[PDB]
């Protein structure tokens, strides 16, 4: 109300409204789902178009051979944060000959977003990210909020109508975690999860976007006729 | 962090007034009375030592300050502002003059430098004006004795005699009747003590009054002998006893 | 190196050898010392191969942004001056460049000599490189303004040959170019080994050499 | 943050005026009147000190008329402290020019430089403008005798006769009436004092309430002399013209 | 007042949304992508008859294989075009090749959100970036001040955009020829323009693989206008 | 440094500071530009509220940027000096780096770019100035006349006016100026420029300034008497 | 006084075929008269069907390769996983080298792969970025020993057809991968005999449309 | 570059400058004009290290032309010479000084007098009736000291200049390929096309 003019101002109940408004931009964004087993980790994203003549906005970005994310909200802010991850992953490789741990990647994103919430002049990031990766401790899935909060999960979903997919994963928890050494079945579970967030529209060939990473699987993105198999 | 106040805090209002300067002058009005009188063979500056508490040692607080050996200063308004201005005035006398020309600046030019510092606090970013008016008395070879007033705006004027602060209006009237161009220094000190008694309520003695002069050279205060051309400071602060002696012949 | 260029009635001829050296060792013999900046602008290279290549490629990009902002092809004089000012910043720092900016613009055919020392000179005839001194003899003696394209191409070719023969650090092959108002035209790569014997027989020159 | 307290000194009004410049001009209209008159054989600068006191040391005082170099002088109207900042800059500019070209700075070039500084404070920096209007009186070998004025907007213009400060409307009308092109310095001196005497807010115009100066070729042969009048000399010229 | 980089309660940047309103006031620009090329057309909209219309430059060359049309506060586009031209030529310097249309568009869009308290406000202009490369062929992009860019088969921006976009919805198909696209841009421009469309107040351009980016002459466009009138009168 | 964003968008998609800068131009004295077949004429209004002025030394309204290009303006006078100085520096910088004088179109594009930069830079306000830039390109006999404004947009004009009551004189020019046959001579071009200002000026005495620019750096400013002869002839034909 | 440069020896060789390319180099690393390693790889698969070898001062060579590999990585990120052509890599490497024009990478550098028409390509670089496409090129310590042999046996220089006596040249017939690998091994075996910094081992990387293949052969250890 | 001469006569200033440009053992050009017009009645000749010479002259030219446009007034030769000197005196204590010596010949239209200034790369200025830079003055000053009058005509100044050049051509080991001669007077600057 009077305390939402900038990010440097707490409200009387201890809330940061500019951060909460940035969180709102994620809810307007298109749905994206993340889930993992012990061997693989999968991202599934519903892409959005402007109209029938337009293309479908890309949702998934590769950060390294063993790591990447999906976005929901302001796409340019995802480009900035993913570029930062690309550099950090790259610094770890060049300096330490070491693939960046997914947990440490989350800590770096948290700290970068936090600086934008405590200083005058700047603004919070207006995007939510789902980071997947395979490192020395196996498969991982992270959820990033621009408040700075980063959370490691078995599965999750963000964006519009994401509650439906999140409930499905909460039921299926015991099943999909056991899908080891079977990438196609893990993707099926992800495509079935994101389907719980659909209304009116359905999953078409240029609508769906899938990405996977695992034990002997580099981070690869599937679009177009490559995902017709899963429709 | 960073000082993000890079804009002026003093600005013209629709009527053409610079509000913060006017308000600074109001703070000066609330301040304790101080005055200055120029004689033929000297200048005197004086004020009241308004002690905040009787437990406080008022000797440690110096309202009258030496700027150069031949220039002294007194104020009315906010004390802390005055203290920092004296520090800057003392330094600028060295950096912008003595280190260049090898001699202390004449009164009018030191005044000009102090005025500049006060003007900049009236236009620069993220600062308020100084809440003081200064009275600067001094002597130099080619201009003789002189007395200047400096206001929060940075404007300065030369005076034969004047007063600033609490009871300045009444004090300036008192000085107009008593001042002439044939006054000796002792006569000016006498008039200064008479003028200052009117604005003081409580005790009126050497311990509650601060008074200094710009007069003859004091070779006894120089601290060394051997150089004929160096004859000592013209600035001298009168002692508590020296004031009381002149209060008996009052 | 040996490079040359000269203005004449029907445009400007540009010729150069192809040898690259690292002390006495011939590192390459297939080097293109003529750089195509635009269909109407050529640049020659002599001295530091890396230096000449970098700065003239960077100039070609300056000349292109010029065309985009101004809707007009850059002049030979402006192009030569951009280079000169670029290399002047690094003067005394160690750069080694000897170049000629050849082209056709509104004022007709243009030819400027530019070097790392700071010189920028307009002229009708130039030759730069270790073998330039040998080439000047043939040019100066046979150069006209009323020269046919066929005879002008031969002169520039014969001039490089003269230098390639005598100068130890010049040789390999001759690259020819002819710049017209419709743009430059490449006139082939000519091996000096084969060209020498051909010229010797047809012209009668180099009588001192046996073959 | 800090934005909350920013007055925004360099913005347009909906009518396309600069707020602070207009308010600075309002301030200057309460300052003591200064008049400049240009004649064929010299220039006059006259100015009124503001409500003085009997205890003010006049002979060592200077609030209106300042010397920029040997050929150029200025009359001030507005904040004296602000004016001294600009005056010292102008003195430095004049010396820079002299060092560079080994010739005295042309009047207009000095005026343009100061006016450009004033302009800068109205377009960038977020600082308040200088609340000062100048009358420049000067001589050079190109245009001869010249009068200029500048104001907080940074705009400057040339004049035959001009006034700044208080009562300029009344003063300009009186000057426009009695001024003629073939006028001389002695006549211009009389015109300046008569105009102040009629426009003044004081009861009577006296020597102690005035600052006066002339720029004359009335110097021995082809050269220019600046004369800043002393209190006694102002008293004499007041009697001569028949005001006191 | 309030921050320049402030979010609204709905999760949008105030300034970005306000700049989009400025673009709606701009003159119309239309782009149509085909397999034979991409066509770009604009409304010139001269404010007075004394204004020499040929000096109105709302269609612009970025490189030989990339063109650009603009709509909104056109003065803001100059530094964007400058950056685009520099980016295109710089990539040719570093990699000895033409730059991808998408990569060029991404470079332009990186400038968009570089504003705060960098430039003081977002750009008040939208761009239609059309071009061709070997990887993805003929392409048309719509670059906004939000930093977002969508690829389009056909797109209209400016004052008559939503009316034109609905018309492009019905008319576009994947087998359009270049000549058909030219007439289609002229048709839709004539429909949304206030004044009567002619060769002086409207301008056409295209980008083909062979000839590259070309702005059409007023004599060439005049014939296409005359060809349009006759084919509409044919039924 | 002072970084405050002064020029910003409003809810309706307007930058008020830029629009208020146009209001400053509206207040400024009238300026007019007319190009003939082989010349360009720049006319300027001088407000007669200021008499006792020294016309020798007062800043003239038309400024030479180079020997072949001139610039007139309407709006804040102090602001115009900054643009003119920058334009003059750029003109010499262009001659220095490219060995050719600037084209009129190039100089205009530079000045317009400066104006635009001041509409999206922190801590600065827009220029309250619109300019008319006229001249002839080097080795060219085609007349050039361009206009700029605070937003940064620029364009070429057969004839154009800016400043106060520019709406009236533009109205006059639109009906009197024929594109198929422009003022064939200097006389016809100056006459039309004076006629257009007489719709607005008041008195035809010292209120009208005229500057004629011809090809090959031939620039001259008309005197009071020369202009007065045009004012005389126009009104004598009007009495009919 | 501190000398920031060193000489780690080594020799490399690139040969371009009609539809393939090879990049060979010995595996010996040295300082002065000491051997550091008998097997220290010098030729690398940098991705996108490009092989590279930069050496002389090992530390500068390792850094350049490391930077170019990084350049390939970022080329994919920034241009939609587009394949970096050999001619584009060459130009990129020039700019990596000239960025240190005033504190050079003290190295000889050669890259090899296939051009956009599928034909074999070899590019050669000097320490500050002057590059040339060639058919045959040796670099390093024994470059001067090998190159004349390749002029003769790859380009048939000074070779004429018998009976004509210098009137007709030997025609430029292309070479097979098997014929090329023979010239490579003979080149390095000859260089090992007469150059002290060459020996221990020989690693060859062959590039075809199918990918990148390796071959290793021992050399004399004296 | 090599030889630059200057002589101030009754009503004009004459500047003679060599035509040769040399890179090592080779004469690159034999028709080089080592001069820039700073203003319609002010000419500056120059000589020194390659690049520095032309860069400096053109930099001065740009500054004077800028002044002329800004003020619509031509600076006096004295004012220009003082500006040039300051730039060189500033240059000599810089990281890399301009290695340039100049002669400034101008006609002052106010005083109706020709003026010649000699300035070296250190910023050493001197007004002279005649002057030279480098090894030129060594050969020519004895003739000028002998033959020069301040009331000489332009034609007499040219004849004395021919004599100076003839001596240079006889005793200097270096071939400088003749001189380009230019005259600065009340009517402006012109080149003597036959010398
Ligand atoms: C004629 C042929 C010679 O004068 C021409 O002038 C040609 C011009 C062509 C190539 C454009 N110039 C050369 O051949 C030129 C001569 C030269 C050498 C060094 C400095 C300046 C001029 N040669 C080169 O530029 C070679 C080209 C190579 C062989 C492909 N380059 C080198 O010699 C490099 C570059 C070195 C360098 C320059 C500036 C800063 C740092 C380094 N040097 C090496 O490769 C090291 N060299 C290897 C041989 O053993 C000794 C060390
Ligand atoms: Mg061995």
């Amino acid at each position: 109300n009077n305390y939402d003019g900038d990010t440097v101002t707490f409200s009387p109940t201890g809330r940061l409204f500019q951060v909460e408004y940035a969180l709102e931009a994620i809810k307007q964004g298109s749905v994206t789902v993340g889930l993992r087993s012990n061997t693989h980790a999968v991202l599934v994203a519903l892409k959005r178009n402007a109209d029938e003549l337009s293309s479908y906005q890309k949702k998934i970005i590769k950060c390294d051979e063993h790591m990447g994310l999906s976005l929901a909200g302001l796409a340019p802010d995802a480009r900035v944060l993913s570029n930062y991850l690309r550099q950090q992953c790259n610094y770890s490789s060049l300096v330490f000959n070491r693939k960046l741990a997914v947990e440490r990647a989350g800590h770096l994103l948290c700290d970068k977003a936090q600086k934008n919430t405590q200083s005058y002049g700047g603004r919070p990031y207006g995007v939510g990210l789902l980071i997947i990766g395979y490192d020395k401790s196996g498969a991982h899935l992270l959820e990033f909020q621009p408040s700075g909060n980063v959370t490691e999960l078995y599965g999750t979903a963000i964006g519009a109508r994401s509650q439906g997919a999140k409930t499905y994963l909460e039921r299926t928890l015991d099943t999909f975690i056991k899908i080891d050494g079977n990438p196609d079945e893990l993707i099926k579970a992800g495509v079935e999860a994101i389907s719980q967030s659909l209304r009116d529209e359905s999953l078409t060939v240029d609508n769906l976007s899938i990405a996977i990473v695992g034990k002997d699987t580099p981070f690869t993105i599937y679009d177009g006729e490559a995902v017709a198999k899963y429709i | 962090m960073t000082d993000r106040y890079s804009f002026s805090l003093t600005t013209f209002s629709p009527s053409g007034k610079l509000g913060q300067i006017d308000y600074a002058l109001t703070a000066v009005k609330q301040g304790v009375t101080s005055l200055g009188i120029k004689a033929t063979n000297g200048v005197v500056i004086a004020t009241e030592k308004k002690s905040s508490s009787p437990l406080a040692m008022s000797e440690t607080l110096s309202k009258v300050s030496l700027l150069t050996p031949d220039i002294g200063a007194v104020y009315s308004g906010m004390g802390p502002d005055y203290r920092v201005l004296v520090d800057k005035s003392r330094k600028v006398a060295h950096t912008s003059y003595k280190r260049i020309y090898g001699e202390y600046p004449p009164t009018k030019l030191l005044v000009s430098e102090v005025a500049k510092i006060m003007q900049e606090a009236t236009q620069s970013g993220g600062v308020r004006p100084f809440g003081v008016s200064l009275l600067i008395a001094g002597h130099d070879e080619f201009n003789g004795f002189s007395l200047y007033q400096v206001d929060p705006s940075g404007s300065y004027f030369p005076w034969k005699a004047t007063a600033i602060g609490k009871g300045s209006v009444a004090a300036k009237t008192f000085l107009e009747k008593r001042w002439n161009d044939e006054l000796e220094l002792e006569d000016a000190i006498h008039i200064a003590l008479l003028t200052l008694k009117e604005s003081v309520e409580g005790e009126f003695n050497g311990d509650t009054i601060e008074l200094a002069i710009i007069g003859d050279e004091n070779p006894d205060l120089l601290g060394y002998t051997g150089i004929p051309t160096d004859k000592g400071p013209r600035f001298r602060k009168l002692t508590s006893q020296e004031i009381n002696d002149r209060l008996e012949a009052l | 190196t040996t490079t040359l260029a000269f203005k004449f009635r029907h445009g400007v001829i540009v010729a150069a050898d192809s040898r690259a050296t690292a002390g006495a060792y011939i590192a390459s013999q297939t080097v293109k010392k003529v750089i195509e900046i635009n269909p109407y602008l050529l640049g020659t290279m002599a001295g530091g191969a890396a230096d000449c290549s970098f700065w003239e490629r960077l100039l070609a990009r300056q000349c292109r942004i010029y065309e985009l902002r101004n809707k007009e092809r850059i002049s030979v004089a402006a192009a030569s001056k951009l280079l000169a000012n670029m290399v002047y910043q690094y003067k005394g720092m160690g750069l080694s460049m000897g170049t000629m900016i050849c082209g056709w613009d509104k004022r007709g055919p243009g030819l400027y000599y530019v070097d790392s020392e700071g010189n920028r000179i307009s002229g009708a005839t130039f030759s730069v490189g270790s073998g330039s001194v040998y080439a000047y003899g043939v040019l100066d003696s046979n150069y006209k303004w009323d020269l046919s394209v066929e005879d002008a191409l031969y002169l520039g070719k014969r001039s490089i040959l003269a230098a390639a023969h005598r100068d130890a650090y010049s040789g390999g092959s001759v690259n020819l170019y002819h710049v017209t108002e419709d743009g430059w035209i490449y006139h082939g790569n000519h091996d000096v080994g084969e060209l020498f014997w051909k010229v010797k027989e047809e012209e009668g020159s180099f009588n001192n050499v046996i073959g | 943050g800090s934005r909350r307290y920013d007055s925004r000194t360099t913005i347009f009004s909906p009518e396309g005026r600069l707020y602070q410049v207009e308010y600075a001009l309002e301030s200057i209209s309460h300052a003591g009147t200064a008049i400049g008159i240009m004649a064929s054989d010299g220039i006059v600068l006259a100015a009124e000190r503001k409500v003085t006191s009997t205890l003010l040391e006049q002979d060592t005082s200077t609030e209106k008329l300042y010397k920029l170099n040997d050929k150029i002088a200025v009359a001030v109207a507005g904040l004296t402290a602000d004016a001294e900042i600009l005056i010292n800059t102008a003195r430095i500019h004049a010396q820079n020019y002299l060092k560079t070209y080994n010739e005295d700075i042309p009047v207009e070039i000095l005026v343009r430089r100061l006016s450009d500084i004033k302009q800068g404070y109205t377009q960038h920096g977020g600082l308040r403008p200088f609340g000062v209007s100048f009358i420049y009186a000067g001589y050079d070998d190109r245009y001869g005798y010249q009068l200029y004025t500048s104001n907080p907007s940074g705009n400057y213009t040339g004049w035959k006769a001009i006034s700044v400060g208080a009562n300029t409307s009344a003063a300009q009308t009186l000057l426009q009436m009695d001024y003629k092109d073939d006028m001389k310095v002695d006549d211009a001196i009389e015109l300046a004092l008569k105009t102040l005497s009629k426009t003044t807010d004081s009861s009577a115009l006296t020597y102690d309430r005035l600052e006066f100066a002339t720029i004359r070729k009335g110097a021995n042969d082809g050269e220019v002399y600046q004369k800043i009048f002393k209190p006694q000399e102002i008293k004499d010229i007041l009697v001569k013209t028949g005001i006191t | 007042d309030r921050g320049v980089s402030t979010f609204s309660p709905e999760g949008r940047l105030f300034q970005v949304e306000y700049s989009l309103e400025a673009i709606k006031l701009g003159s119309t620009a239309i782009g149509i992508a085909t397999k034979e090329g991409v066509v770009l057309g604009v409304e010139k909209r001269a404010t007075s008859p004394l204004l020499e219309s040929d000096s109105i430059e709302k269609i612009v060359e970025i490189d030989r294989h990339i063109g650009c049309a603009m709509s909104g506060l056109t003065a803001d586009a100059r530094s964007m075009i400058e950056h685009a031209r520099t980016a295109a030529v710089t990539h040719n310097l570093y990699y000895d090749e033409d730059i991808n249309v998408e990569s060029l568009t991404q470079s332009v869009c990186d400038l968009a959100l570089r504003f705060g308290e960098l430039m003081s406000r977002p750009f008040g202009v939208a761009l239609l970036i059309a071009g061709h490369d070997a990887d993805d062929g003929y392409q048309l992009f719509h670059a906004e001040p939000s930093g977002t860019f969508y690829r389009y088969n056909a797109k209209a921006i400016g004052s008559g955009s939503e009316g034109a976009q609905a018309e492009l919805l019905n008319e576009w198909h994947s087998s359009l020829t270049l000549k058909e696209a030219e007439l289609l841009v002229l048709k839709i421009l004539k429909q949304v323009m206030e004044e009567k469309l002619d060769e002086n107040n409207a301008q056409l351009s295209c980008i083909t693989k062979q000839d590259g980016f070309k702005i059409y002459d007023n004599e060439k466009t005049a014939e296409l206008i005359k060809e349009l009138k006759e084919k509409e009168a044919a039924e | 440094g002072y970084d405050r964003a002064l020029s910003i968008f409003s809810p309706d998609g307007h930058i008020f500071q830029v629009e208020y800068a146009l209001e400053a131009v509206k207040r400024g004295t009238c300026a007019v530009g007319v190009k003939g077949k082989n010349c360009v004429v720049l006319g300027c209004e001088r407000r007669s509220t200021l008499k006792l002025q020294d016309t020798r030394i007062t800043p003239s309204k038309v400024s030479k940027i180079d020997s072949h290009v001139v610039l007139s303006f309407s709006g804040l006078n102090a602001d115009s000096r900054i643009l003119i100085e920058k334009a003059r520096v750029e003109a010499q910088s262009h001659r220095l780096t490219l060995e050719d004088p600037v084209t009129v179109e190039y100089l205009t594009r530079y000045v317009a770019g400066v104006q635009q930069r001041y509409t999206q830079s922190g801590g600065v306000r827009p220029f309250g100035v619109s300019t008319l830039i006229a001249g002839f390109d080097p080795r060219d006999d085609e007349p050039k006349l361009y206009q700029t404004e605070p937003s940064g947009i620029y364009s070429s004009w057969s004839a154009q006016t800016i400043g106060r009551n520019s709406k009236t004189v533009r109205e006059f020019l639109e009906k009197n100026y024929d594109r198929k046959e422009p003022p064939a001579t200097v006389e016809e071009c100056v006459k039309l420029t004076v006629r257009s200002l007489l719709e607005v000026v008041q008195t035809g005495a010292k209120n009208i300034e005229i500057t004629v620019v011809k090809p090959d750096s031939d620039i001259v400013a008309l005197s009071s008497e020369e202009i007065n002869q045009y004012v005389t002839q126009i009104e004598q034909e009007k009495q009919e | 006084q501190f000398n920031p440069y060193g000489d780690n020896g080594g020799t490399i060789l690139g040969i371009a075929g009609e539809d393939f390319a090879v990049l060979a180099g010995d595996t010996r690393n040295i300082t002065d008269y000491s051997i550091n390693s008998r097997y220290e790889p010098k030729v690398f698969d940098c991705g996108d069907n490009i092989v590279m070898s930069a050496n002389g001062f090992a530390a500068d060579g390792d850094a350049l390769v490391k930077r170019f590999k990084n350049s390939v990585k970022w080329y994919h990120f920034d241009h939609n996983d587009k394949k970096l052509s050999i001619n584009s890599a060459a130009r990129n490497i020039q700019h990596l080298l000239y960025s240190r024009r005033f504190f050079p990478y003290y190295v000889y550098n050669i890259i090899a792969g296939l051009d956009e028409d599928g034909k074999g390509a070899v590019y050669s670089f000097d320490p500050v970025g002057s590059y040339q496409r060639e058919q045959c090129r040796a670099g390093g310590a024994a470059a001067s020993l090998i190159m004349p042999f390749l002029d003769n046996q790859v380009n048939f220089k000074n070779q004429y057809e018998p009976g004509t006596n210098g009137k007709v040249k030997k025609p430029l017939k292309y070479l097979s991968v098997e014929e090329v690998i023979k010239l490579v091994r003979d080149s390095f075996t000859s260089a090992t005999e007469r150059h002290i910094q060459v020996g221990d081992g020989l690693e060859i990387l062959i590039v075809t449309k199918d990918g990148v293949r390796k071959e290793f052969y021992e050399l004399k250890r004296d | 570059m090599d030889i630059i001469l200057g002589i101030r006569v009754q009503d004009s200033v004459i500047l003679a400058s060599s035509k040769a440009v040399t890179r090592g053992i080779s004469v690159l050009k034999d028709s080089d004009d080592k001069t820039r017009q700073l203003s319609p009645h002010t000419l500056m000749s120059f000589a020194g290290e390659a690049g520095d010479t032309v860069q400096f002259a053109e930099y001065i030219q740009a500054n004077i032309q800028l002044y002329s446009i800004r003020e619509d007034y031509e600076l006096s030769p004295q004012a220009v010479s003082s500006f040039v000197r300051q730039e060189l005196a500033k240059s000599i204590r810089s990281r890399r000084p301009y290695q340039v010596n100049v002669l400034i010949g101008g006609y002052d239209k106010k005083k109706n007098k020709p003026e010649l200034y000699q300035i070296d790369y250190l910023g050493t200025k001197v007004e002279l009736p005649y002057g030279a830079h480098g090894y030129s003055g060594f050969y020519t000053f004895s003739l000028l000291d002998h033959h020069y009058r301040p009331d000489m005509t332009t034609e007499e100044g040219l004849d004395l200049l021919k004599l100076c050049v003839q001596e240079l051509e006889k005793r200097m080991p270096m071939d400088f390929k003749g001189v380009i001669v230019k005259i600065v007077d009340k009517d402006g600057i012109r080149q003597v096309d036959d010398f």
